């Protein structure tokens, strides 16, 4: 065939502008997935504004997202990352889903009698609910220090009776934040309060289907590692 | 077709900076550190048997640390970014690189952070490692970005493989770790040291007396040193322009 | 497959009034007459698919609704125009007490149960809230006069089955009351909401659909334009 | 999935036109002709014996009427636009939808425009295709948008196919037609008309006298007659508002 | 399959705003092609600025044009429209070409030796060449009224020696006009001056290569029929 | 296929200046110096592919190139500084006549040149006007002087390979001239301007032609921003 184009400029205007602002004076580099020691546990509210093909939509991005990352055969610091889910709800006070596991097939069998609430759901205490149920897991599965990073699924939009001790607890918890935010109604307060001041950990898609859109999943997956 | 052209030639990362910096009015004036922006990573050691004097020592020294640095409290990419973290055999966090948004708070939070007496052994690998792979785990932007820590041993660190593979890690990282311990260590160095090219000095620390004479040396040399206008003879070795 | 049902009919009266005092430089804002006495309870919605402030700007509509229905000058001294409110959320969740609200001309109490109300925080629930609005009507309302009524919806409430709100909507034609809806958003379940404006499923009456569904994109949008003016007057033309 | 359902109700097409009057501030006060922007095509004649004094005439009757019909100079949808052209055996087009832009030098034009002395035969029905498919090849945008043209003739048309095709071919182009002629002929008003439905009347011209009263007649209830307020008894017949 | 979507509104927002603004106060509506007598006559300049590949790209949209509208069988003003081109050019101060005929394997051939003039033109001695040219041939086709329309395929940058006298003659000659512009670069005076004081006798193509857009196609089409 | 060359560097110390006067607010503009003695004849367009108001903004780019190089300040009083100008166009069309520009100092004579000139309205020949430049240097300047030398061109002209334009880049470097290519637009022949830029069209340099060559978009854009003091401090630099 005929040659290549012709090289872009070595220095853009862009790089200029890049360097002269940063000599006196957006995007975050994050180094690319290692495979470091991580433990995750998601968090979707079931609050009824979710919906139930919305909540199948979620299910699925969810299974794709475990696929794609690395799971750790076992406990005691190996290497690898290992993934938790639940779905509390209001009614009842408490709900339960499977522990942090990197056996697969109990995500699958699991999720596959996923039930959706489509219920009323404080966020506060099911984030209190969660890091406990987190916490007696991780004393079940030795130190393994590695992090404890916590993925929110949801607009967060609910009762909030004990959001703030909540947040406080999970603050001196050594807990690592990150919003996903679907739609353009969002309360900027519970965001702000959940990402604990930060202006850039909040992630915002405008519909649900576009969990499954490779261009987030790829953004997601390089930002949780 | 074929594809892309090779990427073109630059002016070199060193002294373009030093064009732009006689030629943007007032900057070649007042200095105040960092020399650029950076994110400086702070982490405490509350190993058994660390005095609580001494810990208050290091916490004055960080302290002074602090404020001798400026801050980069908008999202403007100029002024220090600080992350403060305390590691034994497990870690805790403190405060991490989003918190902190002005200087008068850090300094407050710093100052009131608690003394976590405890009597857990320590290893010095596990803290290497989470500042390797969470604390860095997110980083601000820009083309000089750098990137310092700061550690704490209240006992010499032993002489295993998987120091070695750790400061491999935090090579890897970016990071340009400057440690700060009692007493030398010569397999520290070593094993710090790559193929006779240094990865981070081990500086020294004292019980009691002068501080000056040392803290003029780490914040003139290490933590803001210039890019590309070095001190002629700070430190033996050969120091290290930035990355690896 | 069928092709759709026939859209929505073009503006009426009030929105073409305010596009043409938009910019052309005679009365004005939007003019109505109770031609008869009757009687309108505006239902809000509580259940978390709103959420606080799509819950407060609702209250907000409400009040400008109740507000601008009660100063219409009503057309007889010798009757009377009357309206209420009332929030209705999880099965046997309807504020106020049963004999607490009636038909009222005052401002008093409507305003401050309307600034007054709390939400909920439940799922959405429409059997025991149309039950509740219809067994009131029935007791309360006077026989002679012929009422309205409007109502927040989603089609959505657990335990719910067409065959079950076909037969809540005709417990409530059988009291004898013409029904409207107005609903905001897309994520909606168009078969329970049609069904819930027209009665027949299977038939589905174009007039009657048109006329009974008002649609809004945003719950911000609601508030903005004269939209407010527009369903109110549609609400008085008989 | 089935295909788009129907488009939905309207509120009539004048009635609307009504309401938006009485409640347009100033739009209900003084009005101007046309009632609402439209296109006018003069066309005048050559045809052998059209003495230059009927010339003068009809000169001075495009006149009067371009005077007491405004323009829409700029591009609003609002005011008239002027198409003036002469026909024979043949046609040649003087200024079209164009040219014109403001009433003095459209005045000026007409009343400067050459008169063409000739000697070839009449041929109406070829100007009657010309203005249904050349003048009209494109007119300005508008929901109600009126179309008019306006003729002369010095000798009664034939009796043929071509002529009631002509005008079958007007009426589906959406003109309006109002000819202008000295004496009348049953057989073109019949021509015209179409099974008890008309497409435009045929008046009289004076050969001198008084015209106020038909000049009256044309202007009011022809030239910009209200698509919604017909006069009681402005002219013999049914009219015929709207499109046809 | 599914029931079709619901109809569009009755006056939409646009309809309404449109009948406000016409009670009291772009796009131009055109009866579409209904084979009207219509003789249609090209030009296409010579200017260097043309380029030898945009000339075959030229010559393919005139074979295009030529094709999709109806051809008549002859002349003495029968129904349907003929077809004309040329390639006038500066240097030698004329150029020839086939006259208006409906004959398309004589367009054929002239298209396949047509030759890229890459040379100058005076666009005034060049549109006044094709006003004499066609004029013959029109007293060689007997009167034939139809109409008697150009397209001008330039930007009309080039010498001006004799413009306003060919316009003179153009105006005289109850002569239509439409302009089809090709690049950002063009002067609004010869534009202005050729279109006869219109507004939207002008189309703007972002490239040479859209003139293969269907889009355009048809519009163009749409508008000359 | 193979890949492509290598892109152009980095910007150069005019623009870089530029940007940070832009925003960040010492001697600025663009300073010359002329290290040793030379000349430049800056060679404009007149063939039709530019036009009239393009080559009107052309001739404005050449006055300012011809002021703001005569104005540098001479690096010697005891040398010159020579600058000229000329308008190429068809064949044998190269103004002013060949004994009559010498190398100017005064900017008022030449600066009227530049406002006089006529479009020519004639092919594009680069042939002939190539010739006429090196034939001219060799007549004309001093056999000390190393000299400099700019050249629009668009690499179209009828008649004209790829061989002719070697052979007479060849003697003009035999006349011991380097030259520069400047370029506006991109319906450009680009073997041709590349072999110009070069002639050494299979052993082509890519150091070399992405030092001698210049790419302007627009017309327009030709003279705004610090474009030409850019290239003007380029000439200057050996
Ligand atoms: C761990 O992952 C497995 C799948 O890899 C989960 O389901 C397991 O699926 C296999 C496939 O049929 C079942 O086969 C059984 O395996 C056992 C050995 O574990 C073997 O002794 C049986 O004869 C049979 O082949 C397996 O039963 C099934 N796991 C369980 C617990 O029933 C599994 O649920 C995941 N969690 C575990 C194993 O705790
Ligand atoms: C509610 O009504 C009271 C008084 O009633 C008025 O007379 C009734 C027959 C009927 O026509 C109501 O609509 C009238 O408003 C209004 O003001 C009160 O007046 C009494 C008389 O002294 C006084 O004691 C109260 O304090 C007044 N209420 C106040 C000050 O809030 C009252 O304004 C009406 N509601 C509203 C919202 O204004
Ligand atoms: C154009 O040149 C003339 C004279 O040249 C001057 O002397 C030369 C040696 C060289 O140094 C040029 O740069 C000088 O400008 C200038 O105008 C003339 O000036 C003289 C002295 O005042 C006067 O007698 C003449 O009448 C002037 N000629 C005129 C008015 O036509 C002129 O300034 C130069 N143009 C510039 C500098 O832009
Ligand atoms: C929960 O959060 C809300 C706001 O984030 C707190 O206050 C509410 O603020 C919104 C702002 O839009 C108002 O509309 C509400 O009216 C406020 N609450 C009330 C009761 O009026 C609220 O205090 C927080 N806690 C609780 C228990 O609601
Ligand atoms: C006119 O059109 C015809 C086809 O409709 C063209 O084709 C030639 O027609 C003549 C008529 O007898 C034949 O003798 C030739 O053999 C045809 N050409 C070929 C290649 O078969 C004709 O060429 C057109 N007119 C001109 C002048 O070319
Ligand atoms: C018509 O010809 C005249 C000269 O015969 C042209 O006049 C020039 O127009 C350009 C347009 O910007 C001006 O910049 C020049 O100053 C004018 N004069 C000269 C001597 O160039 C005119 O441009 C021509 N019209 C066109 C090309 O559309
Ligand atoms: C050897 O030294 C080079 C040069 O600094 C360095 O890049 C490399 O990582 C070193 N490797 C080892 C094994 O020391
Ligand atoms: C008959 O008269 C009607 C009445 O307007 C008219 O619309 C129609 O075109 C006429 N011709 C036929 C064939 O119906």
């Amino acid at each position: 065939g005929e040659p290549g184009p012709p090289g872009d400029p070595g220095l853009t205007e862009c790089d200029v502008m890049t360097y002269v602002r940063e000599t006196c004076g957006t995007e975050l580099y994050v180094a690319q997935c290692t495979q470091r020691p991580v433990d995750i546990v998601f968090l979707l509210d079931g609050s009824e504004r979710l919906g139930e093909q919305n909540f199948h939509k979620v299910r699925r991005f969810v299974e794709e997202v475990s696929r794609r990352l690395t799971l750790a055969r076992k406990d005691d610091d190996p290497l690898n990352a290992r993934v938790a889910l639940l779905q509390f709800g209001g009614p009842r006070e408490q709900q339960v889903a499977f522990p942090l596991t990197s056996n697969l097939t109990v995500i699958q069998e699991a999720l596959a009698s996923a039930r959706y609430l489509n219920s009323f759901s404080h966020v506060g205490t099911g984030i209190v609910q969660a890091i406990n149920q987190v916490v007696q897991g991780a004393r079940a599965g030795a130190r393994r220090h590695a992090e404890l990073s916590f993925v929110f699924l949801t607009d967060g939009v609910t009762g909030n009776d004990s959001l703030d001790e909540a947040v406080h607890s999970m603050r001196k918890q050594n807990v690592v934040p990150t919003v996903v935010a679907v739609g353009s109604d969002v309360d900027t307060d519970v965001l702000s309060k959940i990402s604990l001041g930060d202006p850039a950990a909040v992630f915002r898609e405008k519909d649900y289907d576009s969990l499954a859109q490779p261009g987030f999943f790829d953004r997601f997956i390089r930002w949780i590692c | 077709s074929g594809y892309k052209g090779s990427r073109g030639d630059s002016m070199d990362q060193c002294a373009l900076v030093q064009s732009i910096k006689d030629k943007c009015p007032c900057c070649y004036g007042p200095l105040e550190c960092p020399v650029f922006p950076t994110e400086l990573a702070f982490a405490l050691d509350t190993s058994e048997g660390v005095t609580q004097d001494r810990f208050s020592q290091m916490r004055e020294v960080v302290l002074k640390i602090l404020d001798d640095l400026t801050i980069a409290e908008s999202n403007c990419p100029r002024g220090a970014r600080v992350a403060v973290v305390t590691y034994n055999n497990e870690v805790t966090t403190e405060i991490r690189f989003a918190d902190s948004k002005k200087k008068s708070v850090l300094l407050d939070k710093i100052k009131n952070l608690q003394v976590s007496l405890t009597s857990k052994q320590q290893s010095l690998e596990t803290a290497m490692s989470f500042v390797a792979r969470n604390t860095f785990k997110r980083v601000r932007s820009g083309f000089l970005m750098r990137k310092v820590a700061v550690f704490f041993s209240n006992k010499p660190t032993r002489a295993t493989p998987q120091l070695r593979e750790a400061v491999l890690k935090l090579s890897d990282a970016g990071i340009t770790p400057l440690f700060l311990t009692s007493q030398e260590d010569r397999q520290l160095i070593n094993a710090l040291q790559i193929n006779n090219t240094a990865v981070g000095h081990a500086l020294v620390l004292p019980a009691g007396g002068d501080l000056t004479d040392f803290l003029k040396n780490v914040l003139t040399c290490h933590v803001c040193l210039d890019i590309c206008n070095i001190d002629p003879s700070c430190g033996f070795g050969s120091w290290r322009p930035s990355f690896r | 497959g069928p092709p759709g049902h026939v859209g929505p009919p073009g503006p009426d009266e009030c929105e073409i009034l305010d596009i043409i005092m938009k910019m052309c430089s005679p009365d004005y804002s939007c003019p109505i007459t109770f031609s008869s006495p009757a009687d309108i309870t505006i239902l809000l919605d509580g259940s978390a698919s709103v959420g606080s402030h799509n819950f407060d700007i609702t209250k907000r509509f409400a009040k400008r609704l109740a507000e601008r229905f009660l100063t219409a000058s009503r057309t007889d001294p010798g009757q009377d125009v009357r309206v209420a409110v009332v929030q209705y959320s999880g099965t046997g969740q309807q504020r106020p007490e049963r004999a607490a609200l009636q038909f009222l001309q005052n401002y008093t109490v409507l305003a401050n149960t309307v600034d007054s109300m709390d939400f909920f925080n439940d799922a959405t629930d429409v059997m025991d809230a149309l039950g509740y609005v219809t067994r009131f009507y029935r007791e309360a309302s006077s026989n002679a006069a012929k009422k309205r009524l409007l109502l927040f919806s989603d089609g959505n409430s657990q335990g719910a089955t067409p065959a079950a709100i076909e037969k809540a909507v005709q417990e409530a034609q059988r009291a004898g009351v013409e029904i409207f809806a107005v609903v905001v958003g897309r994520q909606v379940n168009e078969p329970h909401v049609r069904v819930l404006v027209t009665g027949k499923a299977a038939e589905y009456d174009v007039v009657f659909g048109e006329r009974h569904l008002f649609r809004v994109p945003s719950y911000q949008a609601l508030l903005r334009g004269v939209f407010y003016q527009t369903v109110s007057r549609k609400v008085a033309l008989d």
